[PDB]
């Protein structure tokens, strides 16, 4: 109902976060074999997707960021900051609704002599969603929370071959995002639901094997990987009142799976290209994931 | 290669083919007086991809329903 | 006279596929100075579902010695 709703507004807002999160050798850019030690890192990624019973959402977040550091004694620890705008819409059968979240936060970055690379980020976001629903006849309504969500990332890509090479490599974020509070008086129950403070955290461990190419007749980034993602702490609690009886829900842990992507390669530095990948399991709970594929030549 | 402004818009925009006493609740679409206004900062950059154009404004002025991109990106 | 030569007009080829609109189709270019012969041409066009568009475009600035131009284009779209 009304209720089940809210497990519907966290899950898709929890695909968000999962769209929230992401790689370190992406979205931080990649920790070893970069020289410019004092520079800007990005990435902007779109998507879409659903689940069982109609509810479907697009969402794309973009971030970008710098960082400032120097050579150390076998240690390429640098720091900075960065700041990411994410934006998303999405209906349902009986409601609708679209939201931005947009964030700013620092992020630490470790390569090793031996061939280590870590990257940690945290970032205090603004997000905030406008949504109508009829069920439990509430109605149209706004809300924003705030989001203090650190995440740390570490990895090992040892040198199996010059051009091809196995990475273990495993992630977690843990975030804290206050519930929400809101009573349906304005129809004539109160049907209060109340939530407080919630700290949820999901990492995934991903073992990858990556090519390095060059040349700039390929200069590719072909890299492939089979990666688990468990929630790490679900405090998405939600307790919800009505003239019967008050009920109580809460977020659960996960252990989802992924894929890989196909080609993400690039001929000059004049232009550009990339290949995506939707990971549309219908066969779970109607899921799905939504791709792109398009490359720039420019004279 | 790049350029820097800080801007302050003016707009508007009606018909003449309208109506007011035929509709006296639906307000009017023909008055001259909506002047929406914006002010912010806009900045241009030649990349070697084409003309990217990215602003960050507030719309210190609206009228009825007129959402608002803060944020605005293109190209050309 | 001594000139330093820039880029003018860019080519672009995207596919993107999807569940809503299916692979969509799109691909042109737009840009004046063709090849250095001085002209201005511009073709683009979109493959979607239930959006199909074309155009093209060509001019001719000096067409004749003095400076007329001569210009034309062409449009499609069904939506």
């Amino acid at each position: 109902e009304a209720t089940r709703n809210a497990a519907a507004l966290f899950s898709v807002d929890y695909k968000a976060f999962l769209n929230e999160v992401n790689n370190l050798n992406k979205r931080m850019g990649d920790l070893r074999d970069i020289n410019g030690e004092a520079g800007a890192w990005a990435r902007i990624m779109s998507g879409t997707g659903s689940a069982s019973g109609g509810f479907s959402d697009n969402y794309t977040h973009v971030q970008v960021g710098v960082d400032k550091k120097h050579e150390l004694d076998g240690l390429d620890l640098f720091t900075g900051f960065t700041v990411t705008h994410t934006d998303s819409s999405a209906s349902a059968d009986v409601f609708s609704g679209k939201t931005k979240s947009v964030g700013a936060g620092l992020y630490a970055s470790a390569m090793f002599d031996s061939g280590a690379y870590i990257d940690l980020i945290g970032k205090y976001v603004h997000h905030d969603n406008e949504y109508t629903a009829t069920f439990a006849g509430l109605g149209t309504r706004d809300y924003s929370t705030h989001s203090w969500y650190a995440g740390a990332e570490a990895g090992y890509r040892y040198h199996v071959t010059e051009d091809a090479w196995i990475e273990p490599q495993a992630e977690l974020v843990y975030g804290s995002v206050s519930g929400k509070q809101f009573a349906w008086k304005d129809q004539g129950m109160h049907l209060s639901m109340k939530d407080k403070d919630y700290n949820p955290l999901i990492g995934r461990t991903g073992v990858d094997v990556g090519k390095s190419f060059s040349g700039k007749d390929w200069k590719v980034t072909a890299r492939a990987g089979l990666g688990y993602q468990f929630d790490l702490l679900a405090n998405g609690e939600t307790v919800l009142r009505d003239a019967s009886g008050e009920k109580r829900i809460k977020g659960e842990k996960d252990s989802r799976m992924l894929m890989s992507v196909g080609l993400n390669a690039e001929i000059r530095d004049n232009v550009r290209f990339g290949l995506e990948f939707e990971k549309s399991a219908f066969g779970k709970y109607n899921v799905d994931n939504a791709v792109n594929a398009n490359f720039r030549y420019c004279f | 290669s790049v350029r820097t402004s800080f801007f302050w818009d003016m707009g508007t925009v009606w018909d003449t083919n309208w109506d007011s006493s035929q509709y006296s609740g639906y307000p009017d679409y023909s008055d001259p007086s909506n002047i929406r206004m914006s002010a912010g900062i806009a900045l241009q950059w030649m990349s070697p991809l084409g003309p990217l154009v990215f602003s960050y404004a507030q719309p210190f002025k609206k009228y009825d329903g007129d959402k608002a991109e803060q944020f605005q990106f293109n190209i050309g | 006279y001594k000139v330093k030569e820039r880029n003018t007009g860019c080519f672009n080829f995207g596919i993107g596929y999807g569940t809503e609109s299916g692979v969509s189709f799109q691909a042109g270019v737009q840009q004046d100075n063709w090849l250095g012969t001085g002209y201005a041409v511009g073709i683009n066009g979109t493959k979607n579902d239930y959006q199909t568009y074309a155009e093209l475009s060509v001019t001719n600035p000096y067409f004749t010695v003095d400076g007329v131009s001569l210009g034309g284009r062409l449009f499609y779209n069904d939506f």
